[PDB]
């Protein structure tokens, strides 16, 4: 999709770079000469480079309905926000 | 009462958070990606839907904001949390040389330690000198006779008696000098071999210490 990694040295720094970045956590993936930033790439790049699906870290934004009175629903929502990736949720208005 | 205006807004947000609204109103009327929700004319018990999209431009900390419709007491409280940390199986206890721990398949080094396995300690500037593991820009590493350890050549050991590989680029040794009478530099009674030049003891002269002072 799209991933730029300047000074990426950790999985967190990778996820922070942009929403198209993912991180290969498999020890096997890297050799002596490679920089740590090679673990940080788009999903397709890492996949055809030999990273397994179950070792690719790729945390996503999501909306979580926590508690759900009258006109505005829900009353509470929790959002987990990965930088550059929108979380979306719906609010229903109602009256009499 | 019939509610002829439902404006959905939020309270003041930091620079790092942005919110937009789609309004799916009951009029066959939809608005997309606006800074507030806006529907004109809601009928009795006829629901309308706003889609709220929230984006952070960086990792924020736990905080909350509220969304409300103007003129009504109800409120949506939106708790916001970061989604930046990875969820990795890691081991506590090699191969960061005690100067670090693993985390998502790489070493995380302690204060004053760098390198993939936390094998180097920090200097004033250390890894910048790795061009100083090459004798010149277009030469191989440590003359093919050493490894770059922390931007400095560590020369290969040798089994050959009397031989040491040394120098900034492992470019020298103590056995490849001109011979005389079987031995290097005329043997230890005449001179000593250093980086291809014989260093003759007081009394002897010549490229391999073959002669006496005359
Ligand atoms: C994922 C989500 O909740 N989004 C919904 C969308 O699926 C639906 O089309 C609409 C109802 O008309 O409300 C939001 O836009």
């Amino acid at each position: 999709q799209e991933c730029t990694k300047f000074k990426v040295s950790s999985c967190r720094e990778c996820i922070e770079s942009g929403p198209g970045c993912t991180w290969c956590q498999k020890l096997n993936f890297t050799g002596p000469g490679d920089p740590d930033s090679i673990r940080c790439d788009t999903r397709p790049q890492l996949l055809m480079r030999g990273c397994a699906a179950d070792d690719i870290m790729d945390p996503t934004s999501l909306a979580e309905t926590q508690e759900d009175q009258k006109q505005l629903s829900p009353q509470k929502v929790t959002l987990y926000l990965r930088p550059g990736q929108a979380a979306a949720f719906n609010v229903t208005f109602r009256r009499a | 009462k019939l509610s002829s205006r439902v404006f959905l807004d939020h309270n003041a947000l930091p620079d790092t958070l942005k919110v937009t609204y789609d309004s799916f109103c009951s009029n066959g009327v939809t608005h997309r990606n606006q800074p507030r929700g806006d529907c004109d004319g809601v009928q009795i018990n006829v629901p309308i839907t706003f889609q709220v999209k929230v984006t952070a431009t960086e990792c924020i900390q736990e905080q909350s904001f509220v969304i409300r419709a103007l003129g009504f007491t109800d409120i949506v409280t939106v708790q916001v949390l970061p989604q930046c940390e990875c969820r990795c199986r890691d081991q506590s206890r090699s191969l960061c040389h005690g100067k670090g721990f693993l985390e998502c398949g790489i070493c995380r080094c302690d204060t004053g330690y760098i390198g993939k396995n936390c094998e180097c300690q920090t200097q004033g500037r250390s890894q910048e000198l790795e061009g100083s593991c090459r004798k010149d820009n277009n030469s191989i590493i440590c003359s093919g006779l050493g490894d770059c350890v922390c931007g400095q050549c560590l020369c290969h050991t040798s089994d050959v008696p009397g031989k040491l590989i040394y120098g900034q680029y492992c470019e020298c040794d103590t056995i490849n000098c001109e011979r005389y009478n079987g031995q290097v530099c005329g043997g230890p009674g005449r001179g000593l071999c250093f980086c291809g030049k014989c260093r003759c003891h007081p009394g002897f002269e010549g490229s391999a210490c073959q002669h006496h002072h005359h």
